């Protein structure tokens, strides 16, 4: 069934993707049981953690299998939405688009100031990273994870521009085709381009006030330096994936910021998310009515109708009520600081890839629980929950119970 | 010994007919002739009249009658100005139909010796025959009757399904039964999931157009309720439930007229 | 107006107080200019912090003004069930009957196992306590904040009845008065007595399983003073604010767990709350609904009507959204470990009064805003917003709006 | 001194705000507050009761008041009940509103120190601004308003050309004018054919729907009719009626609570 | 040269009329007699046939008339058949009143050699002279004629306030307009807090009940507003409109037959 | 061999359900869902489309169905459109449900193999089962299924006592009946004074609303009729009217479509 398929059938590419790296061909350094179900998990999630390094742990064939199993992904996600949409002709458009955008945005325009390792390493590192980018994995080949492009302009241009319209609604995406006019987007479409562009203000704002005197990551770049930063941080968190500094070494109100920025998905049909951005839109301006008195939530003078509100809170619980699950059965498994222990949570539901530096260090009974966490957020605590659900249809009303909660 | 009926509606042709089979005179009066003609042979004297014109209460002696009863329906002022005028003749004992709550408070004030609630009146005492017949109870249609059967059964302390085709009555009846519900007696799956098949009583007192009263007992039948009872409209209504295998019928105007006809009787 | 009102006149309670306090007759050592403007805040707001300890600073006059100050934030409570009531007679009762139950569970039965400290200090301190035990306060005399009765009986029980039927909201309360019967009880008062005890079995679950052999608290402890513990450790949350064992030395899952017990609020009315019981049950199993099939929320066989749900969804994310601006303006404004930085905005806006020893080091800047973090969660984050809220009526409606949220 | 209106119909807020604009205390008070929020600012004392509880009586000192007036329209048993506390109150004067020929009688056997009929009582005063003004009169549209008109101009001694849609009126009216005619006024030839144009006074009195009325009034000022009196409902009736030529609008209960407002002014 | 109209509706009429103004041949024609003889006069031959019956389409030398025009409305069928009958005469040119959308499509593979949309065909027409004309445009009614002037200013690139009584219009109409509103044109507040004073040109197309179109006009006319344009429905609705003070009044039914006998006529 | 039925009214329901109960492929297809729902068990395939869409019409396969059914009800459009469609496709055999005369006569222009009036079609093989049954024959309710048993049994040569409501229809049926009669079938002197009691075969055929059928045959059944033949309109008009002694009970749409998924089957 529609729910059950997608529960059952991602969690096989987990676990054949899962003997498909830990072969003695795709690694070098032996690979546990424990952190080899866990890196394929993290790629089919295209989550952005990873127990071990998969640049110099993995050799040409475990990048390979990370990198095709993320198409994968993506195009379970592109199937995902498609769903949404009408709630066949265009499976050929989608996977197709997607190796177009995939290909011409990387060995084009990814290979221009990567050249320098040769061709054995310019070649690939150039195709590796869009199919992780455009998808928003956060799945980097040298160990820095790309700390090293702190403000060199082709990557922070380049990579952003594909998990950023990857990471916005596959709508959004074919809605701005065919429409292309200022005036004519719907209400979903018009919603993803104002509340992207307008939260990434306010995003590298953020990163920018406050780790703009942290000596440690921004402190002491140059002008223009600190601007490819504040930036990517602040465009990173919406389940890409990629440091352009590291996060282990700022001010505790920076991670605080964050914690909300990934938890927050970006787009419906997007790329992954925990609580995709339209969720956070219509429950907090769905709030923002109920302190006035307008009778209805009307957003853009074109209201939505009730049902989309009961859902959007629902989705918004489900999230929080799952990562507060994590965030307490990870406390008690790990000696970890506190902080850590909830930005790993948030960023594992999230399938944000931003990690404090605790996922190479996870241990076994808190791994587990962790590949849960992806798995349940990147399939989104909605669609999942409706597979093992009983639903019950009820025919008879009953009376008026009356309760305050003010 | 005097009697007379004012108002020849069905409750006041049902005690016009009663109180002339056991014999006793009975001066039967109504506003036209169609129902005057049709109680000719049912009263001791049948008469055209108006009942709010001075001269023609004079002039039927009915002061001379110890018991007046107004029973004319529809327009209040017919009902409350004709027993302002007897309440001026010192009729010993004037009886009333009341219609609305209102309606018994302002008659209380003129002078009204009796008032008689035909629909409520009924209720409180079919909730004594359901009592007194036995465990399961559920009434159907919050009407008038509907309402008055289940808050005289929840008073005594019988459990009582109510449920109503809309919820502007379940609202007010949501602490006036042991389940109040919403829902429409024609719908299968309605009757199914409110469990109606455990109860042995069922009252269908909807009221307005016969088809949801009928439709619901017809389903009810379907579902081997032991005992349905039914609030029946006119003479029709009775034959056709009757061939359904409606358990019980009850006319409220008819009915409450026969035991009035009972109380004025046993009265001198 | 009713909303205006209870915003800018309870806002005077606050100053004055914190002047018939800073008092040199109140205070025996010089009371800073900060340090009296937040104490007198905390007993007004039943909160439970302190910049300085209240049993020893203060002398008999700061002592019986704070008794007074949470007097007051007692009444303020019995204003909103009067709101809760009508959506003046009655206002003879509910004073009434609260020093009613104030004195005789105190000058009697709290006054049983405190006679040891004299008449000069028996007397009084089994006086205090109830004042702030039955009002939800947390304002202890000794600076032990009774940690020094940890399984004492009468304590354990005493204090306990105190801020749990004063915790109910006085529906329930007065409810129970008159209904009397087990089954008669409405829907609101129907759901408190189940969620109340329910929730305390789970809380004492809780604490138990984690804080059972941690050798700080509650390890060494004897058998039957481990119950002691972890029941009034369970229900104290419950803005209550009292310390049966201390949170500074406990594991970090169950600060976690408490986060989130003292989060939610206890009953609507209540005494103070951040996000009362009853809006917990609703959001949560509203969505559990959502899961199953039914189209409406039906609870006890007597289903609520629409209503109810996007109000406490409001009241919901309003209390989140404010304990994060306060996590957030606070790990910058104050050099302090993490998990207490969250754990004092929890219990700061849901005026809880458990503080993980951060209260006493606040710096001036993160008081001015804890001030009003808990001013605004005990002033309850709807009635206070409907203030300073420009009321709105649409006459007009729009057109449908579609949108994904999956 | 001490004047109260209970029911702020169109007929009790013309008094309310008449009263409050001399300069003289007026209680104002309805069933609902939708009225009452209007009026906050239009009268003394604004307040938000139900006549018929006592306790709502009571509390709002209306003993205190010599003077208290019930417009009440549509239900008359709130009109009638209201009184029948008030008598008993002991209230000096109490000025009512009734609606048929039956509230009349039965309001007056209460106690009822003054009843007003806003349509008929308006009518009489028409007909006699009509008579005063001047030969030729006709009056269209035989309602309460329309039929007061017919009936006192003929009183006097004046030619009423009276005609209304139907006949039911116009036979009980074939005594009470001059002519009494059958017809429809928004047909040409049937107002050509009554030899409508010689008349330089036409009424326009019939009542409910707007339409019957403005129409009307269109085709008479076609004919140059020199004087046009009509009877409108709402606001905008008297604005659209304006601009089509209506030498004078009358409002029968609006005009009358003035009038009565004045009644009670120069009363004390 | 020979021309036949059938069907003397509104549309049809005014198509008689106007073809025997300038001094062409018309052969008009209706089911009964009620209309042709009104237009005896008005064209060259008046006849009572019904278009489904063949003898009655031979006798009239129908076959002789290159220009056939079906303008029967109500029944389709009538329509419909009429011109399937016109297509086996090897009529040249036959011209058809369609209804809705699937009228167009049925009509389209019979042979109708033209189909005509009156209350669309003219809103399309209205949305030209409004836009040549000048900036702020509203169409208050989204009705036939309501919603293709929303739908074709919006065409060019104009700005349209559209909004109707009811939502299941206006939702249809969210991408046709400037913007969408769901309002009624009779409040006063619901136009005052749409702006609508601002608006030069206002369009009232609200069909069915008359008093939404006029009072519409009459509340427009007091926010002063430079030129309301209204959707008359009978004669009498023009006059009513046209002293409230409408800048402009509009008879799709009327006007548009009125183009299409200047189309005939130019066609040959 | 390949049978389609589009519409899945009450006619295209019986079609689908009877060829799928012997063994026949049916492609049953709707315009809306909730018919489609609950015939996904009772046809080879079940689809969700509007036949007036070509898309539809090709992606269907409709083509390779030698029999296509058009039983789409109500407006006439959605019928004529469809076979229009469905005789472009070169359809071997198109059977279309008409509703009145003309849809007969369009439709047969169209090319349609077959044209069925479930009301007319049935009252003819009714008025045949009457015949071959037995001598005075009564049909009440001169609606089109009780108009043509009336003209079929008169036609052969068989006494009908033909009645109905109102007489519109009766005056067309006098000379198509033994005796026209103008009565209501629920007044009882009407029923004895029409001497209804000497037939042994009375039919019911008021349609619209159910109690006229219902009260009549329960009359009916209290004169003992022999024979009472009802037209029954929903499911449970079916249960009520066999309760009341109903000696028979017609569906013209069921019956009639078991009776061309007969005619379908037996043509190949």
């Amino acid at each position: 069934t529609p729910p059950q398929v997608l529960a059952i059938g991602f969690f096989l590419t987990i676990i054949i993707g899962a003997v498909l790296l830990m072969l003695p061909i795709s690694t070098t350094k032996p690979l546990s049981w424990i952190d080899a179900l866990f890196t394929a998990a993290s790629a089919t999630t295209v989550t952005g953690l990873a127990v071990v390094d998969t640049g110099t742990q993995f050799t040409v064939f475990g990048q390979t299998v990370i990198m095709g199993l993320i198409q994968i992904g993506g195009l379970g996600f592109m199937t995902f939405a498609v769903l949404i949409v009408m709630i066949i002709g265009l499976v050929k458009v989608l996977f197709l688009f997607s190796i177009s955008i995939e290909l011409i945005a990387a060995l084009i325009l990814s290979i221009r100031l990567v050249p320098q390792y040769g061709w054995s390493s310019g070649l690939f590192a150039s195709l590796f990273h869009a199919i992780s980018a455009f998808n928003n994995a956060g799945f980097s080949l040298w160990p820095d994870n790309l700390m090293s492009y702190v403000g060199d302009p082709t990557v922070n241009l380049v990579i952003t521009f594909l998990f950023i319209t990857g990471g916005i609604g596959f709508t959004v995406l074919f809605d701005v085709m065919k429409n292309r006019r200022f005036k004519t987007f719907s209400l979903h479409t018009k919603l993803m381009l104002t509340g992207t562009l307008m939260l990434n203000a306010i995003a590298m704002l953020t990163v920018f006030i406050l780790e703009y005197s942290n000596p440690g990551t921004l402190g002491h770049l140059h002008i223009v330096d600190k601007l490819w930063a504040s930036y990517f941080q602040a465009v990173t968190p919406r389940t890409a994936g990629f440091n352009s500094l590291d996060f282990g070494s700022m001010r505790e109100g920076t991670i605080v910021f964050t914690l909300l920025l990934m938890f927050i998905g970006a787009g419906s049909a997007s790329t992954a998310s925990g609580i995709k951005l339209t969720t956070f839109i219509v429950i907090l301006t769905s709030v923002i009515a109920y302190l006035r008195g307008k009778k209805e939530t009307v957003i853009f003078r074109r209201s939505i109708k009730y049902p989309i509100i009961i859902k959007a809170l629902a989705v918004s619980v489900t999230s929080l009520f799952i990562v507060f699950l994590g965030i307490f059965a990870l406390t008690i498994t790990e000696q970890a600081p506190f902080l850590q222990i909830v930005f790993e949570t948030f960023s594992a539901f999230g399938t944000v890839g931003l990690t404090m530096g605790l996922t190479p260090e996870l241990t076994t009974a808190g791994k587990c629980i962790i590949i849960v966490i992806m798995f349940i957020g990147r399939i989104g605590p909605l669609t999942f929950v409706f597979s093992f659900a009983k639903t019950e249809q009820s025919n008879i009303r009953y009376p008026d119970g009356e309760v305050f909660t003010g | 010994k005097q009697f007379a009926v004012i108002g020849l509606g069905r409750f006041g042709g049902s005690i016009v007919k009663e109180l002339h089979r056991m014999g006793h005179e009975v001066l039967a009066v109504d506003i036209n002739e169609e129902k005057v003609n049709a109680y000719a042979s049912y009263a001791t004297h049948a008469v055209i009249a108006n009942a709010t014109e001075e001269n023609e209460l004079l002039s039927l002696g009915i002061r001379n009658f110890e018991y007046v009863i107004v029973a004319i329906g529809a327009n209040i002022q017919a009902s409350t100005l004709t027993t302002l005028l007897l309440k001026e003749l010192d009729i010993p004992n004037i009886w009333v139909k009341a219609q609305n709550y209102y309606h018994h408070k302002v008659l209380e004030k003129i002078g009204a010796d009796r008032i008689i609630h035909p629909e409520k009146d009924m209720g409180v005492k079919i909730a004594q025959s359901l009592s007194d017949e036995n465990k399961q109870f559920a009434v159907i249609g919050l009407g008038r009757f509907g309402g008055s059967i289940v808050k005289e059964l929840h008073r005594m302390g019988h459990e009582v399904l109510a449920v109503d085709i809309n919820e502007e009555k379940v609202n007010a009846y949501a602490s006036y039964a042991t389940h109040a519900v919403i829902a429409n007696a024609t719908e299968e799956n309605e009757l199914l999931s409110l469990g109606i098949r455990n109860f042995e009583y069922v009252i269908v007192a909807i009221g307005a157009n016969i088809q949801a009263s009928t439709l619901t007992t017809l389903l009810l039948k379907e579902l081997d309720i032991p005992n349905i009872w039914v609030k029946a409209q006119n003479y029709y209504h009775h034959k056709v439930l009757e061939k359904i295998g409606a358990d019980r019928i009850i006319h409220p105007e008819k009915d409450m007229g026969v035991k009035i006809a009972q109380s004025l009787s046993d009265e001198n």
